């Protein structure tokens, strides 16, 4: 066993090995393995990407036109946003401009992926480490009620609905069939919430998981279809005709009128069931405010999102602020340049990939994907990994440093920076939310904080989708239909070579396209996604990432059981396809 | 009254399919989990994690020995002894084969369960490899589609629930149902094609009308599914609704059949 | 001025003459004139029809299979019943059996139809009469939430719930637009709710208008739009295919699932919205449990509806049953052939319609139609009429009779028949309504019994929803799959001379269809609709229909605000196109 | 900010265009009515009646002349003096005469203020007359169909308010946007129909398979309309995806062109 000290963590590998393989309630596959010493307290916390798909390998000699698909399929719950990295990207390599109202669809596609992400995220992933689904079987119906109703104007609170909610639940468990709760942690001290908070949290449950299906019916109009929306390089295949004929046969009154029904009810669902509910979270769980700090208070970064001026990806454009944060000091927010090969930089010294030199980390442009899956000794085989070797190679996700700095990326590190860098709307946000739960600013920087900004964030976009949806509209009404530019549409019309980077903020974080053209086909196309950053293994300093950093340090009741960690690990949404494409 | 056990287990993929199937509108994704089937492990949705899932899925494969249904989402690599894609330490093709050996019957969700899907296009990385090439003594259903359309993958479950019964296939193991005729056999552009009145340029004036995709690359008459029929998100819209040419989703092969506006 | 005895009423139509023209919150064209006596009593009431289109002249000449599609126009509000009896009744002629498969669907075309029709009646036409609109604005949210939890477990019941309602209505009314709202009769003492069961009224009034649009879903599916879906003679054009290749071009699994999804939710929303409603109606104004009576405790009259063994019109077959009842003799259920000369006859000696001899009825196989606009001695012209003649000719329904008796149709009548022929589930669902409202079984019959037999139909209708989803299911899981019989569908197959009845409950009431084909086309087609019934005018005996019959002896608080008259008129559910045909 | 007036009189009718109406999807009726217009005067919906109905009628009439949207559904009858249709003991026409002089702009609902409908189909016992056979000095929009499309009258309601101007129409005072083309050039049957893929009897294997509709009498071929694209009842069917051919509802005569089963 050894010990070292890195970003002010003791890493230590002394004492007891836990192993948490398969994580659940994650997108894809991640291994999680710690130490714990003899207070029960992590001191060693591993993060480990267990799958591999290669689509930066995929799209060498891919037609620039056709990457968006290919790259949208690197995740199907963030998705569409990798097609929107992907075309961005090639417009930027080739020099092409998009008409406004391709701009505002592409960010009512970006906005629609948040709300529906975020909402699906706080329920069917995060929400059963916070809500004892089968504690809510001991609730009162009518106390639960009075709860609901202290809390929100939302209809759905009768004292007959807990009821009707709590019995579909009890005839579900009665016959031993529990399904998605079989084997869970129901009991663990650490759940705090009282029956009744439980009844009101599992019936949201399914409230959120009928609703969601409708959020998405904007990205069916403009795209075609959920998950996995059609998109064009050079802006939106959605033709617009509302005054001509064939209307019917293109975006037409009815069509926008079907999208604005469902933002009204998106924003109404997020704003009066969600944004009360991560409120009672906090409420009730005000210690892990102090839980999971890791990165959050040191380093962050956003590029930032959402151009509201079309083809500019600027300061004064970009409606979500990007920036970097160092060494704790919030007081001066770096710009960030993703051209700049000093700035991000990947490492695969503890990864499954191959570098000439393994001790130097290589901008994307420069950017190397060759698998190489050598474990070391695992206490196993190749084919049996008992332990990990953190000393060497021990994950499928590149380690992506900022300056060599490690980051963590997300709606946290996008609120820590929005707010820094003095964004009214944030700073007013933020203020009251931690007023109200009577914790100072520093609490947002934990476990707990990470739940509260990405509710407070599909807030946020609920509320843009609106901004969005009046901007197309207003174009409308000025006879501005354009939702194409065709004419570097032909390959005969681009650079022999040229590259581009494509970015934006998906719902976990910074992401990065990297492409590189040369006579009419991707040369180099390499991905920097935001679970990337937050899942890092180590580089050759020995600097841990945000997951490895937020578990550090952390409590656990009872060790066989992992809900501390599952707590922390889900608060950054882990998408581990994203993380490996 | 006791549900069907199903068992839905995870290789390679992007997760779009499990996406697909909580879209469902007609059972909402809600009633078929509490009402229909008995949804006993999925690492997407389910409650226990790491020891306590491996708990889970021993005791159910033993308990339901030969009575559950095995849904596949993605995919087993063969490349790297199958430590492309690591579960509980070990390759995921281990996983497959010990719940497949189990099943009364596999469902292989997607273009990635039945056919490989974007991990298998080419050069093909990982040796990622569909369902019915690594099990060959099951009933495999292949509902292929990047992902399939929601309601068809809660009407395929509501069928073999309901009529206790596998849907009939064809040659290739896809369901007569939904994938027994073309994009191009039921789509509303049709007049267009038939006319040879075409999309040229996007958002050419052919375009503002709804013309037909074809010479945009449209690969609708060569792609089995029930896109322009059923159509997607409770009937909203399909891809050449929207104004984008089909991409051959559904069919093998699909990401190397040429780029996706080229004939 | 005159005065005679009729049914147990003196009719006199002395003293003040109060017009309502036009009648408003029904389906069509109606006037109706009073006299009152110096105590504000009606001792005279007259039904006028003050529309005609013809269809039974427009379908002379006409190809059998096509009639169902011009009759279905008589009404779109009934929208379907009278393909249904269009289709019944060319089946009946030629000789027809449709497969099992089509009845079931037919079924759940007529069960779709009574939901829908019976719950847009309640809230949208009747409801306003019961609801002070403006009262609302003067309830507490609170106690507003507290009284819907009383009556029942629909979950849309938050005190934040009924602030934005009642907020929402503010609004409306702040511009001084109050549009349907306007010069209502808001405040009349008869208006008998507390504030809280006006808010909880509305709010119900806005969640029907929404989920009305959901239940013709079934419409759609079967039948391919709402309103005016198709149909086929020998049985639905909706051709099914569940297991077998070009199922996307059929009824196929999709789509039924589809069909149980609004099912189930038409069931709930009744069960827990309508249902509520109409009992909270009643626990308010128990009063009109004695007002309005009518024939309903002489003469009521049901055909029968929803065969339950295909293509068997018999009582051991109709789920809904038949029968009539005379001279207020309950225990004596008298069985209906509509073939019987003696039987249904029109009158039109006070219609505008020529008849060879005015002083006796018509079977509809011997039926005229030949429009005859006279109103006589009016004051006024006939252009600009101030008062009806009621003793010549004063509408456009014809005068129908059950063995020359004057009867009232609609859920009320059926449900009386029902009862006494000892209907299971009818005496039960009666019972413990009436037990609720601690009030006699003769409290049904009055105007407020018409609102709740109509609310209780819409919850049985509801239920054999289910019955016939589950029905049809069970024919396909058999493999019986048929949909349609074509061996008589060319006009070569038919008998050269044929006729045929067709007949069902609308929602109204007892509907017939009779109709005559010779040489291939059609040589006579006779409506007798229900709204004909209960609108009727008088016959050469003086007798009073149901309408004039249930205004008679009522007591106006105010003679120029028609208040209670439009309770009794709309507690019928008029349709007055249907009524005229 | 006040919403714009709008007078919906009915004459001759089924009621069958307030229905379809009240399905609307997006926006709901509810909305509309309370948010996007106001609904000033509608037999069918309002509280008032009788001397108190005419009382409103009047008032807004005079207070918003010039300013409001006369909404028609039905037709007049200009047998019997007018008689076939009595409101307040008077000719309807009159009515729809004194409406219209105040009117901004006139929505004829319907085949049956555009064209006249099934109470004109021969021999018309009542001589019922389309509105702009009456009206001859107002702008006329022409919205046929019996009844139009729900989701179609609530977008041509939505456009003039948002966009402030009457929809572009066709040279019969048809919306362009919903009217512009034929069920024909959108139907998903048009593979079919190209194939010489036909029904021929109910129920047959042609039917079971979505076949084209043409040989049993669909009229789709000469019927615009939005049937085939925006579909019905919130995006659930039309005519002819739930398996009976296209009538014809849409155009001036349908009633009177033929059998529907005959070509
Ligand atoms: O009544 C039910 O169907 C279910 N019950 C049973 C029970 O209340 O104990 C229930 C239980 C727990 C919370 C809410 C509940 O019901 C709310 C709807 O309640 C009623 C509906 C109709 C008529 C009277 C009521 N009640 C109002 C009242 O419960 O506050 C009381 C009653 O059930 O008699
Ligand atoms: O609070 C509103 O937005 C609307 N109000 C205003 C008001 O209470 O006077 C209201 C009025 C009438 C009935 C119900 C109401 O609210 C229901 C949701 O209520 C809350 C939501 C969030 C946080 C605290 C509450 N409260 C709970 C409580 O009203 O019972 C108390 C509060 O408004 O401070
Ligand atoms: S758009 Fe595609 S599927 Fe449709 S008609 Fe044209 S080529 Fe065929
Ligand atoms: S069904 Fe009718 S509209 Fe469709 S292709 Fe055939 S003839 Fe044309
Ligand atoms: N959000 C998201 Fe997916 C990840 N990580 C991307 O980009
Ligand atoms: N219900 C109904 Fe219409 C009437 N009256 C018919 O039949
Ligand atoms: Fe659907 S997991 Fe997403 S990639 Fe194409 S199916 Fe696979
Ligand atoms: Fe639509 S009121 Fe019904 S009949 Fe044909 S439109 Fe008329
Ligand atoms: S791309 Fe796929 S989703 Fe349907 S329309 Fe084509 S099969
Ligand atoms: S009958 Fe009418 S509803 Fe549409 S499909 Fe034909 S125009
Ligand atoms: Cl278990
Ligand atoms: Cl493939
Ligand atoms: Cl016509
Ligand atoms: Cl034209
Ligand atoms: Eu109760
Ligand atoms: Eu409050
Ligand atoms: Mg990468
Ligand atoms: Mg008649
Ligand atoms: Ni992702
Ligand atoms: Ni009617």
């Amino acid at each position: 066993s050894t010990q070292y000290e890195t970003q002010g963590y003791t890493i230590n590998n002394a004492g007891r090995r836990l192993v948490v393989d398969p994580i659940t309630r994650i997108e894809g596959h991640m291994r999680c393995e710690v130490n714990i010493n003899d207070q029960n307290v992590i001191t060693n916390a591993v993060s480990c990407g267990t799958m591999f798909r290669g689509l930066e390998i995929i799209l060498q000699g891919r037609d620039p036109r056709d990457a968006w698909a290919f790259v949208e399929r690197i995740c199907g719950v963030c998705t569409g946003v990798h097609a929107l990295a992907s075309v961005y990207a090639i417009e930027d390599a080739i020099g092409i401009k998009v008409p406004d109202n391709a701009n505002i669809i592409r960010n009512i596609m970006l906005a629609t992926l948040w709300c529906h992400d975020h909402l699906v995220h706080f329920y069917q992933l995060a929400g059963m480490d916070w809500i004892d689904v089968l504690d809510a079987l001991k609730a009162d119906p009518r106390k639960t009620s009075e709860l609901a109703q202290s809390l929100s104007s939302w209809p759905k609170s009768s004292p007959g609905y807990f009821f009707d909610v709590q019995n579909r639940l009890k005839k579900f468990v009665e016959g031993g069939q529990l399904g998605i709760f079989r084997n869970g942690y129901w009991g663990h001290p650490q759940y705090k919430l009282p029956p009744e908070a439980n009844l009101m949290g599992f019936a949201h449950y399914l409230e959120a998981l009928d609703f969601q299906r409708e959020i998405v019916k904007i990205h069916a109009v403009f795209g075609g279809k959920n998950p996995h929306p059609n998109w064009i390089v050079g802006g939106m295949p959605c033709a617009i005709n509302i005054d001509e004929s064939g209307a019917v046969g293109a975006v037409n009154m009815e069509r926008l009128n079907l999208v604005q029904s469902i933002i009204t009810r998106t924003a109404d669902f997020i704003n009066n069931v969600m944004i009360p509910d991560a409120l009672a979270i906090g409420q009730f769980n005000k210690p892990w405010s102090e839980i999971g700090t890791g990165l959050s208070d040191k380093c962050v970064l956003s590029y930032g999102a959402f151009p509201d001026i079309a083809n500019d990806f600027g300061e004064k454009s970009l409606l979500m602020p990007g920036g970097a944060v160092i060494n704790g000091d919030f007081n001066n927010v770096l710009p960030v340049d993703l051209v700049d090969p000093q700035q991000v930089q990947e490492f695969v010294d503890h990864a499954w990939y191959r570098y000439p030199n393994d001790q130097v980390g290589r901008h994307p442009f420069d950017g190397i994907t060759d698998p190489w899956y050598n474990p070391g000794d695992v206490k196993g085989s190749d084919t049996n990994i008992q332990q990990l070797n953190e000393q060497e190679r021990y994950s499928w996700i590149k380690a992506p440093r900022w300056r060599g700095n490690a980051m963590e990326v997300g709606p946290l590190a996008r609120t820590l920076i929005a707010y820094h860098k003095g964004d009214a709307a944030t700073v007013e946000s933020v203020d009251r939310m931690m007023s109200a739960l009577n914790l100072p600013l520093s609490g947002i920087q934990s476990t707990l904080g990470r739940i509260l900004c990405r509710a407070h964030e599909a807030q946020w976009a609920a509320g843009k989708l609106q901004y969005f949806f009046d901007k197309l509209m207003t174009n409308l009404k000025n006879g501005n239909l354009a939702t194409a530019s065709t004419e570097k549409w032909e390959p005969a019309t681009w650079p022999t070579e040229c590259r581009g980077v494509g970015f934006t903020e998906a719902p976990r974080g910074a992401l990065g396209h990297w492409a590189a053209i040369r006579d009419g086909k991707i040369d180099l196309y390499q991905c920097v996604v935001p679970t990337t950053w937050n899942a890092s293994p180590r580089d050759p300093k020995g600097q841990i990432g945000a997951y490895e950093a937020a578990l550090m340090n952390t409590k656990m009741a009872i060790p066989e059981q992992p809900l501390e960690i599952l707590r922390t690990l889900h608060s950054f949404d882990p998408c581990l396809a994203c993380s490996t494409h | 009254k006791p549900r069907i056990p199903v068992v839905w287990i995870h290789g390679l993929e992007c997760t779009c399919c499990t996406e697909s199937f909580i879209r469902s509108a007609h059972p909402l994704a809600k009633d078929v989990i509490l009402s229909l089937i008995s949804l006993d492990y999925d690492d997407t949705l389910m409650a226990a994690a790491g020891t306590q899932a491996e708990e889970v899925f021993e005791d159910i494969i033993t308990q339901y020995n030969g009575k559950y249904i095995l849904a596949v989402e993605g995919n087993p690599p063969l490349g790297e002894q199958g430590m492309f894609c690591i579960s509980s330490g070990r390759p995921f093709i281990e996983k497959l084969k010990r719940a497949a050996a189990g099943a009364s019957a596999i469902i292989a969700w997607g273009t990635c369960a039945s056919w490989g899907c974007v991990q298998a296009a080419r050069p093909n990385p990982t040796q990622a490899t569909p369902i019915d090439k690594v099990i060959t003594d099951k009933p495999i259903i292949k509902v292929p589609g990047c992902p399939p359309i929601p309601d068809v993958m809660s009407a395929i479950i509501t069928y073999m629930v309901t009529f206790d019964r596998l849907p009939d296939v064809d040659r290739m193991g896809r369901p007569l149902m939904f994938y027994g005729q073309r994009i191009h056999d039921k789509c509303y552009r049709r007049a267009h094609f038939d006319a040879g009145e075409f999309v040229q340029s996007w958002d050419d004036d052919a375009a503002r009308k709804g013309y037909c995709l074809y010479k945009m690359g449209c690969k609708g008459p060569t792609t089995y599914n029930a896109c322009s029929s059923t159509r997607w998100n409770d009937g909203v819209s399909f891809p050449i609704q929207s104004g984008h040419g089909c991409l051959g989703c559904a069919e093998n092969g699909f990401w190397d059949r040429g780029s996706f506006y080229s004939r």
